[PDB]
């Protein structure tokens, strides 16, 4: 439990998780891609909407 | 059943200074399912932010607020002369009471005028006496009437007017409605106005029957 | 564009019945969940009711339970809300609002509204329409202070819905104070509209007051005497 | 520890109109094991609903409430002449402040009668002057004394009588106690009461020495 | 039927000791947990103490921590509550209350009460029992308003427990005003009972009032003069 | 966000008999991490207990109090003449308003004296009149001004000093500042103090021009 | 012993910048978490800032956000805080305080403060340093009540930090009413100190008051006349 050192009043510094990865990820690997992902059919990944 | 309380009740700033609105979820936590709205008193409300983090389409970039837990908080980065509206929160089963954002100004001395009932009103069946405060700021004043050198309450009706946009001031009048059988008994009718920004409370006496 | 138009509403005696319609255009009405919301005059708006996509399950609020029925036809492309045994506490203006749906694998509405239609005013009261009573309010000697002054008119016993006022056919404003009406005993809406005009100006031009009464089409013009 | 907060503080309605009340646990959830009790002022409290959902046997079906999480609400289906009581919610360790379910009536004009101390009260060494408000409604009032035509407080006591069933109106009394030496030096004693339903605050003066 | 009878109570000087009994009849005492609930005069309810089926554990409140002891004598079918160093603010009426139990495989209490016995009032003060002082209250000329009036009696220096009063041996009510007594300085209770009877009735019938003093058996009767 | 209310505001108790202090948080539970702070008004704050259960070394063994979750209570076993301090409560992110622990003593009759401005203050163009109330207990009094035999407020300032140690009583002051031209117009200036422990309000008047 | 010396602060124009130092002697200024706390004059204290052991992360309140920057210099053994655009309400006293850590297998701070160093007064206002003006306060005839009377001195137009004053070279005390200085319009401070001595004694010994002005070293001595 590290609550007395990480937590600060009025929000904290951003800590992120990924919502989706396309393929099964092989052991000991990570994705740091910050590219804008899209769920619908309409094109994105370079367009914000 | 959910109650959505907003604080402060009325917040006043200069047309440039930014502020924040603190609205507390009374029961448990919304888990970010929240929205904000801005409604000028003349038309329908418009959506500002949804899910308490993201923003809708067409909103200015100044509107950016985040909140979690009971304390749901809205930040505006900078202020423009459009804030004269009511901000309403949106939990799924309730609505906020609303917070009024006011354009600040220097304290202004009210101007009081007393109008007695006309002759046409003197034959209708009921007499009405009106007391009008004009060009007054801020929106806090007490109006007390003196009938026959004696104060009274529970019979006069007070109405307030929205602040103008050209000069940022409002007017407030109160009217007393009473039958003729009681109006002729008394002689002096006076209006007293109390304001924190006034050196002394302003009294104005009126004599019945004109001259 | 995409908008909702409200139909129905008006003067209804207490304990009666009424119907409100919301015609929808610009979007797929069938797939979107619908809400009905209300706003009392001068008070915070309060949510009223919900409906599903098909319009089979509804979530009427506690204050409106048993007497409110909401329906959502798909082919006719409109929303219906029927009221029975109305109470005096429900005098308000009604809006119909959409609910945002993700429309993914699961519809999953997110309980937040996107668009607000042009709603309609509903009043419940035991009184009946009648012409307003008018009389000028011109300050006399020792009641007007300084060169500048304020002159206006006060309406009385005007039960129809709030009235519009104007002066000199709306050719001048000079800081018109709208001053919306206030409720009094026996259900009468009265407002005193005054414009700040110096008293040392009447005599060269005529000052006329126009109370544009559109409900009953009883347009009245009135003369102000300096006394 | 846990504190029960009751909303609203007081609630008055017509004899037939139904009502709802909500309690608020300060934090956390207690498995929705909450109880409501109705206490008539003369008698002991009686259990109405237990576990916040199920009503105890013998209680009329009219009483039926439900709540969860922070908030627990009880709603009454209708009303009859038995709601003249205080409804306290009870969790494990605390009781709520309670809410007085009042009966609504029209505005009644109070009647004020002032009674002086008699000679036998005078010789004891202290003088007590009593004020009797009668047949007045609704439950909010403020009675003051004008001793030697000057307002003074902090030395008198006030008592209010509970609502009577047959006419749904009550009486209030207020006793001002002073020593004999203080009672002799002043001359004029006046009694006034303030009521929102009164056109003017009725003032009744008194003169010492009888005739 | 099931009822709880409370025994004990009375006026005890501050810092003294007292013991309260709670006899239970109509049900099985052994299987039910028991609690005590206080009720301050004209105030809300507060939880006091808690006792098991045999009395192994106690749940003494913070207000009564270290001064109140609860005992459950199951063999002789009684509940006991004995205290020491009792303080002035503890003046209240005590309620012996029961804890509901399922009586299944596991007793499983539920922290909600079922029945409340008649409460026992307890008093602590430095004063002592004294005879009340009763004096007439009859409006004279220029003080009575209209034909109707109100005549009564006021009592003073009455420290004993609340007193009952009657008029004409309880042969009439005429809208009695109970006016519950109130505490003043030096530990005194004041009661002022006035009956609204028109002043134009004295002379044909005697007007007496009796203040029946139950604690000290000080039966006092007095007459009222029209001054 | 989190607001702590220490109840009540003033705790006046005699030096011999004990004291307790209760603090009410707003929301959530912080794993019972709370601390008390005693602040003699001239000195710096100092910690009394840590983690709300254990007491820091050097603090007297008298200081010992505890709580869990909702409400936090701190009990003081006996009382000594050092509780002339404000007791604050430090949560995760905010400090409470605090409470002030006074010493009980009997009712005092205040002494009122009005000092008018001198000639040196007269020539400066503005003039101040000062009212001093001496040797009065408790800490609850109100003063006003009768300018030209008319009550007036909103133009004066009021000051209160801390409790004394030798006699356990204080002095209170009120300064009214007016322009010279306004000062000359009126004739009579009167001072009145309102106290619950006074048999009659004490009036003292002043006439301009001295002698 | 363990103590923190606070350095810097004082008069500063609004919109200016200020900078504070806190040197720590008696303990290890390496691992302990650091906090900065403010206290308004005659008001409660609120939290200002927090910094961890390394100094990468910092915590600021909303009021101090964007203006205040805290920095922990472990090697130089000093806690530092820089302010810009200091607003008027920031006028207060600043304390450098520590945050307890177990220093176990993990540092694990507890968010409770151990020792408070003497803080520094920071005042920001639009006025400038000026010398105080003093005048005697001696009651004349008909103003002194009874035997005892009160004589003193009132300072005026004294912006700088609180002042000290004594009477007759500290030969008599006879009760001192410090009357701490108050702020008026135009950013100014006034104090009026009085000592109470009987009235039939002035004429054989003089009565004087001296005000000692530390900031600008303007020590003033003024005599008081019986008028
Ligand atoms: C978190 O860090 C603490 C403290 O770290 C200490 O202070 C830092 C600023 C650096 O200078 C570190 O190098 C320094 O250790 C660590 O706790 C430390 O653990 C060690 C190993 O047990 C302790 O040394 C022992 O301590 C006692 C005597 O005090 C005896 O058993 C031994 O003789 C030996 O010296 C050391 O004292 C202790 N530090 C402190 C300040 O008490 C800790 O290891 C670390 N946590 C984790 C999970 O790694």
């Amino acid at each position: 439990n590290s609550n007395n050192l990480d937590s600060k009043v009025g929000g904290n510094y951003n800590y992120l998780y990924r919502l989706f990865r396309k393929s099964n990820l092989k052991p000991f690997e990570r994705d740091i891609s910050t590219e804008i992902y899209q769920a619908g059919s309409t094109p994105c990944n370079g367009v914000e909407g | 059943e959910i109650v959505m309380t907003q604080s402060p009740g009325t917040l006043s700033l200069s047309p440039g200074e930014r502020a924040t609105l603190s609205c507390r979820a009374s029961q448990s936590d919304s888990s970010n399912s929240l929205a904000w709205y801005q409604q000028e008193p003349g038309q329908a409300p418009r959506l500002l932010i949804h899910d308490a983090s993201s923003r809708a389409t067409g909103i200015p970039d100044r509107f950016s607020g985040s909140g979690s837990g009971t304390d749901f908080t809205l930040i505006i980065s900078r202020l423009e002369p459009e804030d004269f509206a009511v901000y309403y929160c949106q939990l799924y089963g309730s609505f906020g009471q609303g917070t009024r954002l006011e354009i600040k100004r220097t304290v202004a001395a009210p101007s009081v005028f007393i109008f007695p009932p006309s002759d046409e009103q003197l034959k209708s069946g009921t007499a009405s006496v009106v007391c009008l405060l004009n060009n007054f700021y801020p929106r806090e004043a007490k109006v007390q009437w003196k009938v026959d050198n004696a104060l009274q309450s529970g019979n006069s009706q007070e109405s307030v007017t929205e602040q103008d946009s050209k000069d940022s001031t409002y007017s407030l009048s109160s009217t007393l409605t009473l039958s003729k059988a009681d109006y002729e008994k008394h002689k002096v009718y006076a209006c007293e106005v109390t304001h924190q920004g006034l050196s002394s409370p302003v009294t104005k006496s009126f004599n019945r029957g004109e001259c | 564009e995409v908008q909702l138009v409200e139909s129905g509403g008006g003067l209804v005696q207490p304990g009666g019945s009424l119907r409100l319609s919301c015609a929808a255009s610009g979007f797929t009405f069938s797939g979107y969940w619908m809400h009905w919301v209300r706003q009392a005059p001068g008070k915070g708006l309060v949510w009223v009711s919900r409906v599903n996509r098909d319009g089979s399950d509804a979530d009427y609020a506690d204050s409106v339970k048993g007497r409110f029925t909401i329906s959502k036809d798909n082919a006719k492309n409109t929303l219906f809300l029927q009221m029975n045994s109305l109470r005096t506490e429900d005098t308000a203006v009604y809006y119909c609002v959409r609910e945002a749906t993700t429309f993914g694998v699961i519809i999953m509405p997110e309980w937040y509204f996107d668009l607000w239609g042009r709603g309609t005013l509903v009043t419940v009261s035991s009184a009946s329409t009648k012409g307003p009573s008018v009389f000028p309010l011109a300050p006399s000697s020792k009641s007007t202070s300084g060169g500048t002054a304020a002159l206006g008119c006060l309406v009385k016993d005007y039960f129809p819905e709030p009235v519009t006022v104007s002066w000199n056919s709306g050719a001048l404003t000079s800081g018109v104070h709208t001053f919306p009406a206030v409720l009094q005993s026996s259900g009468l809406y009265s407002l005193s509209s005054v414009v700040t005009v110096p008293s040392s100006s009447l005599g060269t031009q005529t000052y006329i007051c126009n109370v544009n009464h559109k409900p009953s089409n009883t347009k009245v013009d009135k003369r102000v005497e300096p006394k």
